[PDB]
DNA sequence: CCAGGGCTGATCGTGCAAAAGTCGTGCCAGCCGTCT
Protein backbone atom coordinates (compact mmCIF):
# COMPACT_ATOMS: atom_id res chain seq x y z
CA UNK A 1 0.00 0.00 0.00
CA UNK A 2 3.24 1.86 0.12
CA UNK A 3 5.35 3.65 -2.62
CA UNK A 4 9.02 3.00 -1.36
CA UNK A 5 7.61 -0.81 -1.42
CA UNK A 6 5.05 -1.54 -3.47
CA UNK A 7 7.31 -1.87 -6.23
CA UNK A 8 9.96 -3.63 -3.66
CA UNK A 9 7.86 -6.37 -3.74
CA UNK A 10 6.95 -6.49 -7.38
CA UNK A 11 10.32 -6.56 -8.51
CA UNK A 12 10.87 -9.80 -8.07
CA UNK A 13 8.21 -11.09 -10.42
CA UNK A 14 10.63 -10.68 -13.46
CA UNK A 15 13.47 -12.88 -14.43
CA UNK A 16 16.66 -12.71 -12.78
CA UNK A 17 18.37 -11.35 -16.19
CA UNK A 18 16.34 -8.03 -15.81
CA UNK A 19 16.88 -7.69 -11.84
CA UNK A 20 20.51 -7.52 -12.57
CA UNK A 21 20.32 -5.11 -15.48
CA UNK A 22 17.83 -3.12 -13.05
CA UNK A 23 20.10 -3.38 -9.84
CA UNK A 24 23.07 -2.76 -12.32
CA UNK A 25 20.47 0.69 -13.43
CA UNK A 26 20.30 1.43 -9.31
CA UNK A 27 24.11 0.31 -8.88
CA UNK A 28 25.35 3.93 -10.34
CA UNK A 29 22.73 6.20 -8.26
CA UNK A 30 24.18 5.58 -4.71
CA UNK A 31 27.70 5.81 -4.37
CA UNK A 32 27.18 3.94 -1.00
CA UNK A 33 25.65 1.06 -2.13
CA UNK A 34 28.15 -1.57 -4.22
CA UNK A 35 28.26 -5.36 -5.29
CA UNK A 36 44.67 -15.63 -25.38
CA UNK A 37 42.35 -17.33 -27.34
CA UNK A 38 41.33 -15.16 -30.90
CA UNK A 39 41.39 -18.20 -33.05
CA UNK A 40 37.86 -17.91 -34.05
CA UNK A 41 38.15 -20.41 -37.04
CA UNK A 42 36.14 -19.51 -39.67
CA UNK A 43 33.97 -21.43 -42.50
CA UNK A 44 31.75 -21.78 -45.45
CA UNK A 45 28.26 -23.24 -46.10
CA UNK A 46 26.32 -22.42 -49.11
CA UNK A 47 27.14 -18.15 -49.18
CA UNK A 48 30.99 -18.56 -49.48
CA UNK A 49 30.80 -21.60 -50.75
CA UNK A 50 28.48 -20.81 -52.81
CA UNK A 51 30.55 -18.21 -54.38
CA UNK A 52 33.55 -19.86 -54.35
CA UNK A 53 32.22 -21.54 -57.18
CA UNK A 54 31.60 -18.57 -58.43
CA UNK A 55 34.66 -17.64 -59.52
CA UNK A 56 36.26 -20.90 -60.47
CA UNK A 57 34.12 -20.46 -63.65
CA UNK A 58 33.98 -18.69 -66.59
CA UNK A 59 31.51 -15.28 -65.89
CA UNK A 60 31.89 -12.24 -67.36
CA UNK A 61 31.97 -8.97 -65.30
CA UNK A 62 28.16 -8.34 -65.86
CA UNK A 63 27.71 -11.63 -65.19
CA UNK A 64 29.69 -12.15 -62.22
CA UNK A 65 27.70 -8.94 -60.99
CA UNK A 66 24.38 -10.51 -61.45
CA UNK A 67 25.31 -13.69 -60.04
CA UNK A 68 26.13 -12.44 -56.46
CA UNK A 69 22.89 -10.74 -56.24
CA UNK A 70 21.34 -14.18 -56.73
CA UNK A 71 23.72 -16.19 -54.52
CA UNK A 72 23.22 -13.32 -52.07
CA UNK A 73 19.61 -14.06 -52.04
CA UNK A 74 19.55 -17.73 -51.53
CA UNK A 75 18.09 -17.95 -48.08
CA UNK A 76 19.98 -20.33 -46.10
CA UNK A 77 17.35 -22.89 -45.29
CA UNK A 78 16.91 -24.08 -49.16
CA UNK A 79 15.68 -21.81 -51.79
CA UNK A 80 15.82 -18.26 -52.97
CA UNK A 81 13.27 -15.48 -51.32
CA UNK A 82 12.50 -12.65 -53.99
CA UNK A 83 11.20 -13.89 -57.38
CA UNK A 84 12.91 -13.36 -60.30
CA UNK A 85 11.56 -10.67 -62.03
CA UNK A 86 12.83 -8.55 -58.87
CA UNK A 87 16.41 -9.49 -59.60
CA UNK A 88 15.75 -7.62 -62.93
CA UNK A 89 14.62 -5.08 -61.13
CA UNK A 90 18.00 -4.57 -58.80
CA UNK A 91 20.49 -5.09 -61.47
CA UNK A 92 19.35 -1.25 -62.48
CA UNK A 93 18.88 -1.67 -66.28
CA UNK A 94 16.95 -1.04 -68.74
CA UNK A 95 18.59 -3.22 -72.04
CA UNK A 96 19.15 -6.41 -69.45
CA UNK A 97 15.78 -8.38 -69.89
CA UNK A 98 15.17 -11.73 -67.97
CA UNK A 99 16.43 -13.69 -70.48
CA UNK A 100 20.05 -12.11 -70.11
CA UNK A 101 19.74 -13.14 -66.19
CA UNK A 102 17.85 -16.45 -66.77
CA UNK A 103 20.94 -17.75 -67.85
CA UNK A 104 23.40 -16.80 -65.16
CA UNK A 105 20.49 -17.61 -62.51
CA UNK A 106 20.46 -21.28 -64.92
CA UNK A 107 23.84 -21.82 -64.98
CA UNK A 108 24.24 -21.88 -61.01
CA UNK A 109 21.34 -24.44 -60.85
CA UNK A 110 24.43 -27.11 -61.12
CA UNK A 111 26.60 -26.29 -58.65
CA UNK A 112 27.91 -28.09 -55.33
CA UNK A 113 24.45 -28.60 -54.24
CA UNK A 114 22.48 -30.04 -57.14
CA UNK A 115 19.03 -28.07 -56.94
CA UNK A 116 20.66 -25.00 -55.19
CA UNK A 117 19.02 -21.38 -55.08
CA UNK A 118 15.97 -23.19 -57.08
CA UNK A 119 12.52 -21.15 -56.57
CA UNK A 120 8.68 -22.37 -55.88
CA UNK A 121 9.51 -25.90 -55.17
CA UNK A 122 8.96 -27.73 -58.80
CA UNK A 123 11.91 -26.08 -60.28
CA UNK A 124 14.22 -27.86 -57.87
CA UNK A 125 12.74 -31.05 -58.05
CA UNK A 126 12.62 -31.13 -62.07
CA UNK A 127 16.44 -30.33 -62.35
CA UNK A 128 17.26 -33.22 -59.65
CA UNK A 129 15.92 -35.15 -62.26
CA UNK A 130 17.99 -33.73 -65.32
CA UNK A 131 21.27 -34.88 -64.50
CA UNK A 132 19.45 -38.51 -63.59
CA UNK A 133 20.77 -41.03 -66.02
CA UNK A 134 18.43 -41.50 -69.25
CA UNK A 135 18.59 -44.89 -68.74
CA UNK A 136 16.36 -45.12 -65.36
CA UNK A 137 12.60 -47.04 -65.84
CA UNK A 138 10.33 -44.29 -64.30
CA UNK A 139 12.83 -41.22 -66.16
CA UNK A 140 9.51 -40.55 -68.23
CA UNK A 141 6.80 -40.57 -65.89
CA UNK A 142 8.43 -38.81 -63.22
CA UNK A 143 9.03 -36.06 -65.18
CA UNK A 144 5.44 -36.04 -66.53
CA UNK A 145 4.01 -36.05 -62.92
CA UNK A 146 6.64 -33.09 -61.69
CA UNK A 147 5.58 -30.57 -64.90
CA UNK A 148 2.01 -31.02 -63.54
CA UNK A 149 -0.51 -33.12 -61.70
CA UNK A 150 1.51 -32.57 -57.92
CA UNK A 151 -1.92 -31.16 -56.17
CA UNK A 152 -3.27 -34.67 -56.80
CA UNK A 153 0.10 -36.05 -55.48
CA UNK A 154 0.16 -33.67 -52.48
CA UNK A 155 -3.28 -35.27 -51.34
CA UNK A 156 -3.75 -37.78 -49.30
CA UNK A 157 -5.88 -39.52 -52.63
CA UNK A 158 -3.49 -41.45 -55.33
CA UNK A 159 -6.25 -43.42 -57.52
CA UNK A 160 -7.76 -40.59 -59.10
CA UNK A 161 -4.71 -39.73 -60.06
CA UNK A 162 -3.48 -42.42 -62.09
CA UNK A 163 -6.77 -43.04 -63.61
CA UNK A 164 -6.57 -39.29 -65.50
CA UNK A 165 -2.74 -39.69 -65.99
CA UNK A 166 -3.01 -42.58 -67.84
CA UNK A 167 -0.67 -44.37 -64.99
CA UNK A 168 -0.95 -48.08 -63.68
CA UNK A 169 -1.41 -48.54 -59.98
CA UNK A 170 2.01 -50.83 -60.24
CA UNK A 171 4.54 -48.63 -62.08
CA UNK A 172 3.61 -45.45 -61.30
CA UNK A 173 3.66 -46.16 -57.84
CA UNK A 174 7.07 -47.09 -58.08
CA UNK A 175 7.70 -43.84 -60.02
CA UNK A 176 6.84 -42.10 -57.06
CA UNK A 177 9.34 -43.67 -55.29
CA UNK A 178 11.79 -42.02 -57.33
CA UNK A 179 10.28 -38.87 -56.87
CA UNK A 180 10.13 -39.74 -52.83
CA UNK A 181 14.16 -40.26 -52.87
CA UNK A 182 15.13 -36.92 -54.33
CA UNK A 183 15.35 -34.75 -51.24
CA UNK A 184 13.74 -31.18 -51.74
CA UNK A 185 15.21 -28.54 -49.71
CA UNK A 186 18.74 -29.52 -51.19
CA UNK A 187 20.03 -25.98 -49.98
CA UNK A 188 20.42 -27.20 -46.71
CA UNK A 189 22.79 -29.96 -47.55
CA UNK A 190 25.56 -27.97 -46.04
CA UNK A 191 23.93 -26.36 -43.45
CA UNK A 192 24.83 -27.06 -39.62
CA UNK A 193 24.07 -25.58 -36.09
CA UNK A 194 25.89 -25.05 -32.84
CA UNK A 195 23.48 -23.88 -30.37
CA UNK A 196 22.80 -23.76 -26.30
CA UNK A 197 19.66 -22.32 -24.57
CA UNK A 198 19.58 -22.74 -20.83
CA UNK A 199 19.04 -21.19 -17.48
CA UNK A 200 19.35 -21.94 -13.99
CA UNK A 201 17.42 -21.18 -11.22
CA UNK A 202 16.52 -23.57 -8.11
CA UNK A 203 17.61 -27.35 -8.89
CA UNK A 204 17.05 -30.81 -7.35
CA UNK A 205 18.45 -32.05 -3.92
CA UNK A 206 17.52 -35.43 -5.09
CA UNK A 207 17.22 -36.89 -1.44
CA UNK A 208 15.03 -40.03 -1.33
CA UNK A 209 13.03 -39.62 -4.22
CA UNK A 210 12.39 -36.28 -3.73
CA UNK A 211 14.13 -32.67 -4.97
CA UNK A 212 13.65 -29.66 -2.86
CA UNK A 213 14.54 -26.00 -1.27
CA UNK A 214 18.16 -26.74 -2.01
CA UNK A 215 19.49 -23.74 -2.37
CA UNK A 216 20.76 -20.44 -4.48
CA UNK A 217 24.08 -20.66 -6.61
CA UNK A 218 24.49 -17.97 -8.80
CA UNK A 219 21.16 -15.28 -8.30
CA UNK A 220 22.26 -12.61 -5.29
CA UNK A 221 23.42 -9.43 -6.48
CA UNK A 222 26.13 -8.82 -3.85
CA UNK A 223 24.79 -6.07 -1.94
CA UNK A 224 27.23 -5.01 0.76
CA UNK A 225 26.65 -1.13 2.19
CA UNK A 226 30.23 0.65 1.19
CA UNK A 227 32.41 0.87 4.43
CA UNK A 228 35.31 3.19 2.86
CA UNK A 229 32.21 5.82 1.82
CA UNK A 230 30.38 5.25 4.99
CA UNK A 231 32.88 6.52 7.62
CA UNK A 232 32.67 9.85 6.50
CA UNK A 233 28.52 9.77 6.98
CA UNK A 234 29.04 11.24 10.99
CA UNK A 235 31.86 13.83 9.98
CA UNK A 236 30.32 15.41 7.34
CA UNK A 237 31.15 19.17 6.13
CA UNK A 238 27.81 20.21 5.37
CA UNK A 239 24.40 20.18 5.96
CA UNK A 240 23.59 18.76 2.39
CA UNK A 241 26.57 16.34 2.37
CA UNK A 242 24.99 14.77 5.71
CA UNK A 243 21.48 14.65 4.18
CA UNK A 244 22.76 13.40 1.11
CA UNK A 245 24.61 10.42 2.68
CA UNK A 246 22.05 9.49 5.32
CA UNK A 247 19.13 9.24 2.85
CA UNK A 248 21.21 7.19 0.39
CA UNK A 249 22.33 4.83 3.17
CA UNK A 250 18.94 4.73 4.32
CA UNK A 251 17.59 3.68 0.48
CA UNK A 252 20.68 1.36 0.61
CA UNK A 253 19.75 -0.50 3.61
CA UNK A 254 16.10 -0.32 2.19
CA UNK A 255 17.44 -1.86 -0.83
CA UNK A 256 19.56 -4.52 0.75
CA UNK A 257 16.70 -6.12 2.81
CA UNK A 258 14.21 -6.25 0.13
CA UNK A 259 16.75 -7.73 -1.67
CA UNK A 260 17.48 -10.37 0.99
CA UNK A 261 13.58 -10.55 0.94
CA UNK A 262 12.89 -11.65 -2.34
CA UNK A 263 15.33 -14.45 -2.20
CA UNK A 264 13.92 -16.23 0.77
CA UNK A 265 10.68 -15.66 -0.48
CA UNK A 266 11.26 -17.89 -3.38
CA UNK A 267 14.06 -19.99 -1.80
CA UNK A 268 11.55 -22.09 0.03
CA UNK A 269 8.72 -21.27 -2.32
CA UNK A 270 10.16 -24.23 -4.59
CA UNK A 271 8.57 -26.90 -3.17
CA UNK A 272 5.27 -26.82 -2.42
CA UNK A 273 3.89 -26.27 -6.16
CA UNK A 274 6.45 -29.16 -6.99
CA UNK A 275 5.45 -31.49 -4.40
CA UNK A 276 1.67 -31.12 -4.80
CA UNK A 277 2.04 -32.13 -8.10
CA UNK A 278 4.20 -35.36 -7.90
CA UNK A 279 2.96 -36.80 -10.33
CA UNK A 280 4.00 -34.97 -13.78
CA UNK A 281 7.49 -36.07 -12.86
CA UNK A 282 7.95 -39.30 -11.19
CA UNK A 283 4.90 -41.41 -12.88
CA UNK A 284 5.35 -39.27 -16.00
CA UNK A 285 4.11 -36.47 -18.15
CA UNK A 286 0.72 -38.22 -18.80
CA UNK A 287 0.11 -38.92 -15.45
CA UNK A 288 -0.91 -35.48 -14.36
CA UNK A 289 -3.31 -33.79 -12.10
CA UNK A 290 -5.41 -29.88 -12.50
CA UNK A 291 -3.18 -27.47 -10.44
CA UNK A 292 -4.33 -23.55 -9.79
CA UNK A 293 -2.80 -20.37 -7.85
CA UNK A 294 -5.43 -20.16 -6.02
CA UNK A 295 -5.30 -23.84 -4.60
CA UNK A 296 -1.63 -23.16 -4.40
CA UNK A 297 -1.86 -19.79 -2.06
CA UNK A 298 -4.16 -22.63 -0.01
CA UNK A 299 -1.74 -25.15 0.52
CA UNK A 300 1.42 -22.85 0.93
CA UNK A 301 1.22 -20.46 4.18
CA UNK A 302 0.88 -17.03 2.15
CA UNK A 303 -1.52 -15.04 -0.32
CA UNK A 304 -2.20 -15.73 -4.05
CA UNK A 305 -0.70 -12.68 -5.94
CA UNK A 306 2.48 -13.21 -3.38
CA UNK A 307 3.08 -16.98 -4.47
CA UNK A 308 2.33 -15.72 -7.99
CA UNK A 309 4.30 -13.10 -8.65
CA UNK A 310 7.09 -15.08 -6.88
CA UNK A 311 6.61 -18.57 -9.63
CA UNK A 312 6.19 -16.14 -12.79
CA UNK A 313 9.57 -15.73 -14.35
CA UNK A 314 11.53 -18.79 -12.76
CA UNK A 315 13.01 -21.19 -14.54
CA UNK A 316 13.29 -24.70 -12.57
CA UNK A 317 15.54 -27.34 -13.15
CA UNK A 318 15.61 -31.19 -12.26
CA UNK A 319 17.63 -33.98 -13.28
CA UNK A 320 14.05 -34.89 -14.94
CA UNK A 321 13.86 -31.50 -17.14
CA UNK A 322 13.43 -28.20 -16.66
CA UNK A 323 10.08 -26.14 -17.30
CA UNK A 324 9.28 -22.79 -15.80
CA UNK A 325 6.78 -22.46 -12.71
CA UNK A 326 4.33 -20.56 -14.48
CA UNK A 327 3.84 -23.17 -17.28
CA UNK A 328 2.86 -25.89 -14.61
CA UNK A 329 -0.83 -23.64 -14.44
CA UNK A 330 -3.47 -25.74 -15.73
CA UNK A 331 -7.43 -26.09 -15.95
CA UNK A 332 -9.65 -28.59 -14.93
CA UNK A 333 -11.46 -31.66 -16.43
CA UNK A 334 -13.65 -34.13 -15.31
CA UNK A 335 -12.86 -37.73 -14.74
CA UNK A 336 -14.87 -39.29 -11.63
CA UNK A 337 -12.02 -41.53 -10.50
CA UNK A 338 -10.69 -39.80 -8.05
CA UNK A 339 -9.20 -36.87 -9.23
CA UNK A 340 -10.05 -34.74 -11.87
CA UNK A 341 -7.58 -34.12 -14.79
CA UNK A 342 -5.75 -31.51 -17.26
CA UNK A 343 -5.84 -30.91 -21.17
CA UNK A 344 -1.86 -31.27 -21.52
CA UNK A 345 -2.44 -34.94 -20.09
CA UNK A 346 -5.30 -34.85 -23.53
CA UNK A 347 -2.99 -33.59 -25.39
CA UNK A 348 -0.15 -35.76 -24.73
CA UNK A 349 -2.08 -38.96 -24.80
CA UNK A 350 -3.57 -38.39 -27.73
CA UNK A 351 -0.01 -37.94 -28.91
CA UNK A 352 1.29 -41.25 -27.55
CA UNK A 353 -2.01 -42.90 -28.71
CA UNK A 354 -1.70 -41.70 -32.31
CA UNK A 355 2.20 -43.09 -32.17
CA UNK A 356 1.18 -46.29 -31.42
CA UNK A 357 -1.88 -47.23 -33.81
CA UNK A 358 -2.01 -48.96 -37.31
CA UNK A 359 -0.35 -46.87 -39.92
CA UNK A 360 -2.83 -48.13 -42.43
CA UNK A 361 -6.12 -47.26 -40.01
CA UNK A 362 -5.86 -44.46 -38.68
CA UNK A 363 -7.59 -43.35 -34.91
CA UNK A 364 -9.96 -41.08 -34.44
CA UNK A 365 -12.19 -39.06 -32.05
CA UNK A 366 -15.27 -41.38 -31.29
CA UNK A 367 -11.99 -43.96 -31.30
CA UNK A 368 -9.92 -41.67 -28.71
CA UNK A 369 -13.00 -40.64 -26.74
CA UNK A 370 -13.51 -44.34 -26.17
CA UNK A 371 -10.10 -45.31 -25.19
CA UNK A 372 -10.26 -43.19 -22.42
CA UNK A 373 -13.28 -43.80 -21.40
CA UNK A 374 -11.94 -47.54 -20.77
CA UNK A 375 -9.18 -46.30 -19.10
CA UNK A 376 -11.33 -44.37 -17.07
CA UNK A 377 -11.15 -40.19 -18.50
CA UNK A 378 -14.63 -39.70 -19.14
CA UNK A 379 -13.99 -36.80 -21.24
CA UNK A 380 -15.88 -34.79 -24.12
CA UNK A 381 -15.06 -35.36 -27.65
CA UNK A 382 -14.26 -31.75 -28.39
CA UNK A 383 -11.52 -31.18 -25.78
CA UNK A 384 -10.03 -34.71 -28.11
CA UNK A 385 -10.82 -32.70 -31.05
CA UNK A 386 -9.21 -29.27 -30.09
CA UNK A 387 -6.18 -30.59 -28.69
CA UNK A 388 -5.62 -32.99 -31.33
CA UNK A 389 -5.79 -30.07 -34.31
CA UNK A 390 -3.79 -27.44 -31.02
CA UNK A 391 -0.62 -29.36 -31.67
CA UNK A 392 -0.99 -28.96 -35.36
CA UNK A 393 -1.47 -32.85 -35.71
CA UNK A 394 -2.62 -33.14 -39.11
CA UNK A 395 -6.06 -35.19 -40.07
CA UNK A 396 -5.70 -39.17 -39.33
CA UNK A 397 -8.26 -39.47 -42.41
CA UNK A 398 -5.79 -37.43 -44.62
CA UNK A 399 -2.62 -38.84 -42.88
CA UNK A 400 -3.42 -42.47 -44.81
CA UNK A 401 -1.19 -43.41 -47.68
CA UNK A 402 -0.50 -46.47 -49.51
CA UNK A 403 1.25 -49.38 -47.15
CA UNK B 1 60.27 -55.58 -26.83
CA UNK B 2 61.37 -58.43 -29.29
CA UNK B 3 64.45 -60.71 -29.88
CA UNK B 4 66.00 -59.73 -33.78
CA UNK B 5 68.88 -61.25 -35.56
CA UNK B 6 71.07 -58.18 -36.34
CA UNK B 7 74.68 -57.64 -38.45
CA UNK B 8 76.57 -54.78 -38.42
CA UNK B 9 77.34 -54.27 -41.71
CA UNK B 10 76.94 -51.49 -44.59
CA UNK B 11 74.23 -52.32 -46.73
CA UNK B 12 73.75 -50.01 -50.35
CA UNK B 13 73.60 -47.00 -47.92
CA UNK B 14 70.34 -47.91 -46.26
CA UNK B 15 72.26 -48.51 -43.40
CA UNK B 16 74.11 -44.99 -43.75
CA UNK B 17 74.21 -43.11 -40.72
CA UNK B 18 71.57 -44.20 -38.16
CA UNK B 19 68.73 -45.97 -40.38
CA UNK B 20 68.13 -49.49 -39.58
CA UNK B 21 67.88 -51.74 -42.52
CA UNK B 22 64.56 -54.06 -41.65
CA UNK B 23 64.10 -57.66 -43.89
CA UNK B 24 60.57 -57.82 -45.40
CA UNK B 25 60.19 -61.00 -43.65
CA UNK B 26 59.85 -58.69 -40.38
CA UNK B 27 56.08 -57.58 -41.59
CA UNK B 28 55.30 -60.86 -43.09
CA UNK B 29 55.69 -62.41 -39.16
CA UNK B 30 53.53 -59.71 -38.22
CA UNK B 31 56.08 -58.62 -35.84
CA UNK B 32 55.94 -55.36 -34.16
CA UNK B 33 52.07 -55.08 -34.97
CA UNK B 34 50.35 -52.75 -32.75
CA UNK B 35 46.99 -52.11 -31.78
CA UNK B 36 45.40 -48.74 -31.01
CA UNK B 37 42.16 -48.33 -29.68
CA UNK B 38 41.07 -44.39 -29.87
CA UNK B 39 37.36 -44.14 -29.45
CA UNK B 40 35.73 -40.71 -29.86
CA UNK B 41 32.04 -39.46 -28.36
CA UNK B 42 28.99 -37.89 -29.38
CA UNK B 43 26.83 -36.22 -26.51
CA UNK B 44 23.32 -35.05 -27.09
CA UNK B 45 23.19 -31.21 -25.49
CA UNK B 46 19.73 -31.46 -25.35
CA UNK B 47 18.28 -27.80 -25.90
CA UNK B 48 15.40 -25.72 -25.21
CA UNK B 49 13.61 -25.36 -28.31
C1' DC C 1 18.86 14.15 39.05
C1' DC C 2 15.00 10.79 37.54
C1' DA C 3 10.53 9.52 35.50
C1' DG C 4 6.41 11.39 32.75
C1' DG C 5 4.86 13.53 28.42
C1' DG C 6 5.45 15.38 23.50
C1' DC C 7 8.33 15.12 18.82
C1' DT C 8 9.99 12.71 15.58
C1' DG C 9 12.88 9.09 12.69
C1' DA C 10 12.37 4.30 11.77
C1' DT C 11 9.76 0.46 10.59
C1' DC C 12 6.62 -2.02 9.55
C1' DG C 13 2.88 -4.83 7.24
C1' DT C 14 4.65 -8.14 1.06
C1' DG C 15 -1.98 -7.29 0.66
C1' DC C 16 -6.86 -7.28 -2.16
C1' DA C 17 -10.51 -6.67 -5.32
C1' DA C 18 -11.00 -5.95 -10.44
C1' DA C 19 -10.74 -7.06 -15.52
C1' DA C 20 -9.12 -10.53 -18.73
C1' DG C 21 -7.61 -15.55 -20.32
C1' DT C 22 -8.78 -20.66 -20.35
C1' DC C 23 -10.88 -24.84 -21.33
C1' DG C 24 -15.43 -28.05 -20.38
C1' DT C 25 -18.46 -28.69 -23.55
C1' DG C 26 -22.40 -28.07 -26.61
C1' DC C 27 -23.84 -26.51 -31.41
C1' DC C 28 -23.30 -26.43 -36.11
C1' DA C 29 -21.32 -26.67 -40.87
C1' DG C 30 -18.39 -29.07 -44.49
C1' DC C 31 -16.41 -33.46 -46.46
C1' DC C 32 -15.68 -38.22 -47.79
C1' DG C 33 -16.45 -43.99 -47.94
C1' DT C 34 -20.16 -46.85 -49.37
C1' DC C 35 -24.61 -48.90 -51.11
C1' DT C 36 -28.07 -48.11 -53.46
Amino acid sequence: MTPQLQQAIRLLQLSTLELQQELQQALESNPLLEEPVYQGETTQTLQDYLMWQVELTPFTDTDRAIATSIVDAVDDTGYLTIQIEDIVDSIGDDEIGLEEVEAVLKRIQRFDPVGVAAKDLRDCLLIQLSQFAKETPWLEEARLIISDHLDLLANHDFRTLMRVTRLKEEVLKEAVNLIQSLDPRPGQSIQTSEPEYVIPDVLVRKVSGRWTVELNADSIPRLKINQQYAAMGNSARNDADGQFIRSNLQEARWLIKSLESRNDTLLRVSRCIVEQQQAFFEQGEEYMKPMVLADIAQAVEMHESTISRVTTQKYLHSPRGIFELKYFFSSHVNTEGGGEASSTAIRALVKKLIAAENPAKPLSDSKLTSMLSEQGIMVARRTVAKYRESLSIPPSNQRKQLV
Amino acid sequence: GQNMRVAFMPWNGYNFEDSILVSERVVQEDRFTTIHIQELACVSRDTKL
